[PDB]
DNA sequence: CCCTCCCCTAC
């Protein structure tokens, strides 16, 4: 297939839901508990 | 003069007789100098070439960017055929100081000792300064005199070579928020830590040939080395003291506050 | 034939000299055959009347540059102009500067830039345990290593 | 017979060895040396000073 | 004000004359390549030549028309033929009064961006110029000067700047101004620096 | 709105010649990512006056993503899960500038961190 | 962000973005601090776009403007554009980490220790006369995988190590295994699962994003990289 | 008026025909005086020959071309192949302030040099030159004297 | 502002 045929095979067809963008979809959380506890071994002066 | 030998011959030879870049009653910076001097008037016949090489080298000189191994005479001493002792030369002065401290420190006949020049208050006669590389690579403030070195070892030959021609070399040498000073200062700093880190992998391969080893205590016994005949040794004593100073840029505060 | 000269034209006479006779005229009359480069100045600015004398004896040092170049003269006589100019609205110009050639371009980035009749030898070094750098003494300091070496060229047997 | 054959500065065998030779030989000092043939462990010493030696005399030819 | 608009439009005639060089076949495209800093951060990826001559050549001609530009109203780049000494294309960068002496410098780069657009887009659709003497000029339109006679003087040089001043004063020589196809371009509109650009073929 | 999404890319392609990405539009009108492909397609359509370089880019499965050059030998068609216009340019060379933009309310997907200030 | 890939339900789940090192190229021998400053500021602009979305570390590489040695710390509060200075006013931190060269993430409990690659890459411009009984990816795994087992992070301490790394306790001596070993700054990508003593650790090796600019997708649940490439 | 174009006309011509000689193998290298003297305050190097007797030679034959100014149309300088007696080339120059002329003699020289300069180099001991006085042929139009009068044309021939 | 003493180079 031509490009042509695939745009209008994809795009045409476009779903445009759940794109509400006034309540976006919060990122999953992935803390750092490394971050405050001490002692960094390569933490040099 | 550039001599020809054979009309086949394409490029000269630089043959020179009696002047500083055949004596070896000098240091090795002043015959490179005339050397490059003779010939940049020789194929360009340019004055303004060699005027502005001539203020580039006197300003490295009096800036400490030089080499310190040209700097270094030699000449042969005879410890024994002098009139007196207030004749003896410069370099007998550095052989019985160090023979004061060490007398199996003599040397042979016609020997030849270097020794360096640096600087002293009024008066201070050449002989009374006299360093050798040895005092002058480990003394924490000791500098050459540049004043000395440039005039009384650059400017007469010089002179005599260009007033041959008609030009006064003399004249020529009388004449939390920041990211531009700190990023600079990181950028001196990074170029200085290649430098000393090329050296050290250097002196390591140079090691080699003893050691037959690549690991650790190779850079150690590397580390030792204080051979007076290389010219990486003084650029690595001079990165090691570049690098144990100017504690002030290297802190938490690198004028960037953070 | 060649290039006609026109309807009506005319000829100047023969120049004296040729290709050949040119140089040798020119040394019969009291000049150098060749006249090599004397030491110049190439930027204007270091100057400075630096050719004044030595020892009694004048040098002439001069320059290249536009600045120092005397106009040519016609007549013995330098031709220059002496009226202020007079500049008009609206005017031309062109840069007279030539650009690098194409093909040098192209260059600089194509370089992209049976009998025994010898003498045998032996050598020696020593290796002694010193106290402190003190340069070791044959007094006070005994020996460790006498390495030896046997120039196998020209030992026989 | 190096002085009288060859003119350069210092007459030394690490000088005269890159200068004829091309070989740049590392220089240590009495003491290091000392401190290296007296050290039971780190027999990358002892090689070292073995082979600074032998070295130092296989250039003499 | 002479402020910044000194290095911008410095900035800009860089660009304008490697873009040509670059999509006029002038030189090798080889020794062209895609860079942002020219001792100078430019607006774009400029293809910049990277030879040691026309880099000096090409930054001599800038401060040259910077330094005349009081009172140049018009500079064009000529593109001449080598066969026969003939201005076959001609892309002329007006200069009307410039809004000179009488400012968010993002704002001047995105102009600058606007109008390399349009002269690339401009340039990309004329036909494939053959290597091998193909060369350029440069003309530039004065309001009121005479070039040329400040050699009457001898004019004995005391620093680089009497040196520089006579030899921009003796670069330049005097000329003169069918099917013309005069093609407009986009411009800077920003506030200090009012360009116009323009385009001659055929 | 199919008209002011048209007006905002005539303009930014020929009054202001720059290349013009659908994440322009996602921060101009304050729309999705698919409303925005969507309205790059129909722009490419109704196209009498074809005068720019469409950026086409497909993402194949395995999570692949590439920018079609050549437009007539896309590999492997069947593996392609999706396949939008991603840029119009009026020049050959692509090469576009990146600068600052404020995504106040045009993100799609917000960090479980707020900024604290 | 979500806009190319257009399954939120999926792109959701990469909480944290890491870059492993080696974010600007550059000659230190001939550089100033004007195309530095270019290159810094674009970026910042890629950091201010991409941080409202998603939460970054960065980490210093071998050829940024940071230490020669192995122990790289943070890259600096400055060398950043200023419309970043709300991410480094301390309270904001869990967004935007400049962190040290070698470091240990606990990320939700799976230790993952992370180095930019100058360990591996200082061990491979050796040329060593032995294991006959060359420059693969599994050369390098291999080489990793001793690195694990030796329990030295810097085999060549010479060549990767400066003076005084520490005092009586060593950094780089490997006191804890971790659960994920990451080595960036490859020529290829390759991931190895090995059991040390009835441990278990992955190994990864992630390539370059300049040439074939792959993006390692490291699951926290099972431990599974997926690669995103991107041409 | 008729007064600076005399002696601006006597110093291009001079210029003209140094050039002409010197850029061309007419008369060997190393024998003229390349880097002393300027033409019209132009850059480039002008040369003159150092021979006293074809320096005279010159200006008296351009003192005679000026002296008959008002019957000549044309004054052209011919370069003729020696042991075949054929022009090659042909360098042609066809017949109210001070400046003006100046600028118009400047451009005009300007654009000989530029012609000059890019032309195929020639062995030696091969031309002889003739002057000429008009009282398969590659042409090519050089840059001229507009403003004055006694406006010339300058354009040369070859093959 | 001339002397001796020292260095070392050239035929
Ligand atoms: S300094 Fe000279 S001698 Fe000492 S190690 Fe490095 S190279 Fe070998």
């Amino acid at each position: 297939l031509h490009m042509d045929a695939l745009l209008t095979k994809f795009n045409e067809d476009r779903s445009l839901q759940d794109e509400n963008l006034s309540q976006p979809r919060t990122r999953v959380r992935i803390v750092d508990d490394n971050l405050y506890n001490k002692s960094n071994p390569f933490q040099l002066c | 003069g550039f001599s020809y030998e054979s009309p086949s011959q394409t490029l000269p030879i630089f043959d020179a007789k009696g002047i500083e870049t055949v004596r070896r009653d000098g240091i090795p910076a002043q015959q490179k100098i005339i050397e490059k001097c003779i010939r940049l008037l020789f194929q360009t016949k340019d004055l303004s070439k060699i005027k502005k090489y001539l203020q580039n080298e006197f300003f490295k000189i009096q800036i400490g960017k030089v080499s310190a191994q040209d700097f270094c005479f030699a000449k042969e001493v005879k410890l024994g055929a002098y009139k007196s002792e207030k004749t003896a030369p410069a370099g007998a002065v550095v052989v019985k100081r160090r023979i004061n401290e060490d007398h199996r420190a003599e040397p042979q006949y016609k020997e030849r000792i270097p020794y360096l020049v640096v600087k002293g208050k009024q008066g201070q006669l050449l002989r009374e300064r006299c360093v050798s590389p040895e005092e002058f690579l480990e003394g924490e403030n000791l500098e050459l005199d540049s004043e000395y070195y440039i005039n009384k070892i650059l400017i007469p030959p010089l002179d005599r070579l260009f007033n041959l021609i008609g030009i006064n070399v003399g004249n020529w040498a009388q004449e939390e928020k920041r990211s531009t000073t700190t990023l600079s200062f990181l950028i001196k700093k990074l170029k200085r830590q290649k430098e000393y880190q090329t050296l050290k992998t250097v002196c390591r391969t140079c090691s080699y040939r003893y050691t037959s080893d690549a690991g650790i205590e190779n850079d150690h016994i590397a580390s030792k080395c204080n051979s007076y005949d290389c010219p990486v040794f003084y650029s690595r004593v001079k990165a090691e003291r570049y690098l144990r100073d100017n504690q002030s840029v290297q802190r938490e505060e690198a004028l960037i506050s953070l | 034939a060649g290039l006609r000269y026109g309807k009506r034209a005319f000829v100047y006479g023969e120049p004296p000299f040729g290709y050949q006779d040119i140089l040798n005229k020119l040394e019969d009359e009291g000049f150098p055959k060749i006249d090599y480069k004397d030491p110049f100045f190439s930027n204007p600015v270091d100057l400075e009347n630096k050719p004044y004398a030595y020892a009694g004896k004048r040098f002439e040092i001069s320059s290249t540059h536009v600045s120092t170049r005397i106009p040519v003269q016609f007549g013995g006589e330098t031709v220059s102009v002496y009226n202020k100019p007079t500049f008009d609205m609206f005017s031309s110009w062109k840069y007279a500067l030539k650009p690098p050639t194409y093909d040098a371009v192209q260059k600089w980035y194509n370089k992209v830039p049976s009998v025994h009749d010898s003498l045998t030898h032996l050598t020696l070094e020593i290796h002694a345990n010193t106290r402190s750098d003190k340069i070791p003494d044959p007094a006070i300091d005994e020996v460790s290593m006498i390495i030896w070496c046997l120039e196998e060229e020209t030992f026989p047997l | 017979a190096l002085r009288s054959d060859v003119n350069l500065t210092q007459y030394t065998i690490e000088s005269a060895a890159f200068n004829i030779l091309h070989k740049r030989l590392p220089h240590f000092s009495f003491e290091s040396l000392t401190n290296m043939w007296n050290a039971k462990k780190s027999t990358t010493e002892l090689k070292t000073v073995l082979n600074y030696w032998l070295s130092r005399a296989q250039i003499n030819i | 004000m002479n402020r910044w608009v000194e290095k911008w439009l410095r900035v800009y005639l860089k660009c304008y004359i490697n873009l040509i060089l670059f999509y006029r076949n002038v030189y090798p495209p080889q020794s062209f390549d895609y860079t942002t800093y020219q001792s100078f951060n430019l607006p774009q990826f400029v293809p910049i030549n990277r030879h040691p001559a026309l880099i000096d050549y090409i930054e001599e001609l800038i401060l040259d028309v910077l330094s005349k530009l009081t009172h140049v109203y018009r500079f064009s780049i000529c593109i001449i033929n080598k066969k026969n000494d003939l201005c076959i294309e001609k892309y002329v960068l007006d200069f009307s009064e410039l809004q000179h002496v009488d400012i968010t410098e993002t704002e001047v780069f995105d102009e600058f961006r606007s109008s390399l657009n349009s002269l690339i887009m401009h340039l990309e659709k004329l036909p494939k110029v053959n290597d091998d003497t193909i060369t350029f000029e440069a003309v530039i339109n004065a309001i009121e000067l005479e070039l040329g006679h400040k050699l009457d003087r001898n004019r004995r040089v005391d620093s680089l700047e009497e040196k520089a001043e006579i030899e921009r004063d003796s670069n330049w020589v005097k000329c003169q101004e069918p099917k013309i196809k005069l093609t407009s371009l986009v411009g800077s509109d920003v506030g200090p620096l009012i360009i116009h650009q323009f385009s001659e073929k055929l | 709105m199919d008209q002011k999404a048209s007006y905002f890319i005539n303009e930014k392609l020929f009054t202001e010649v720059k290349p013009v990405l659908f994440t322009d539009l996602i921060h101009h009108l304050k729309i999705g990512p698919s409303m925005a492909k969507k309205l790059m397609f129909d722009y490419y359509k109704q196209t009498t006056n074809a005068k720019y370089n469409c950026v086409v880019i497909c993402c194949y499965k395995d999570q692949t993503i590439k920018i079609i050059h050549d437009l007539s030998n896309i590999p492997q068609q069947d593996s392609i899960i999706d396949c939008f216009i991603y840029a119009f340019n009026p020049m050959d060379s692509f090469i576009p500038y990146y600068d600052i933009i404020d995504q106040k309310d045009c993100l799609t997907i917000k960090n479980s961190y707020e900024l604290k200030v | 962000m979500g806009r190319i890939n257009n399954k939120i339900d999926d792109i959701s789940l990469i909480g944290r973005l890491l870059i492993c090192g080696n974010s600007v190229d550059f000659d230190i021998k001939s550089v100033n601090k004007d195309e530095l400053m270019i290159s810094l500021t674009e970026f910042s602009k890629f950091l201010h776009n991409i941080l409202p979305s998603i939460s970054v570390d960065i980490m210093p590489g071998t050829n940024d403007p940071s230490d020669k040695s192995l122990p790289q710390q943070p890259f600096h509060k400055s060398l950043f554009d200023k419309s970043l200075e709300s991410y480094f006013n301390g309270s904001n931190k869990e967004i935007l980490n400049l962190v040290t060269n070698p470091y240990e993430f606990s990320y939700n409990g799976v230790d993952v220790l992370a180095v930019s690659g100058k360990n591996i890459n200082d061990i491979c411009k050796y040329v060593i006369p032995s294991n006959d009984n060359k420059d693969d990816i599994e050369h390098r795994l291999d080489l990793m995988e001793c690195t694990m087992k030796w329990q030295n992070i810097a085999p060549t301490a010479p060549d990767t190590l400066w003076c005084y790394p520490y005092t009586d306790k060593d950094p780089f001596v490997l006191d804890k295994w971790p659960h994920v070993y990451i080595v960036a700054n490859q020529p290829y990508f390759g991931t190895r699962v090995v059991e040390i003593g009835g441990k278990n650790i992955k190994i990864i090796s992630v390539p370059e994003f300049s040439s074939t600019g792959m993006i390692i997708l490291l699951d926290l649940e099972t431990l599974e990289a997926e690669t995103v490439k991107i041409d």
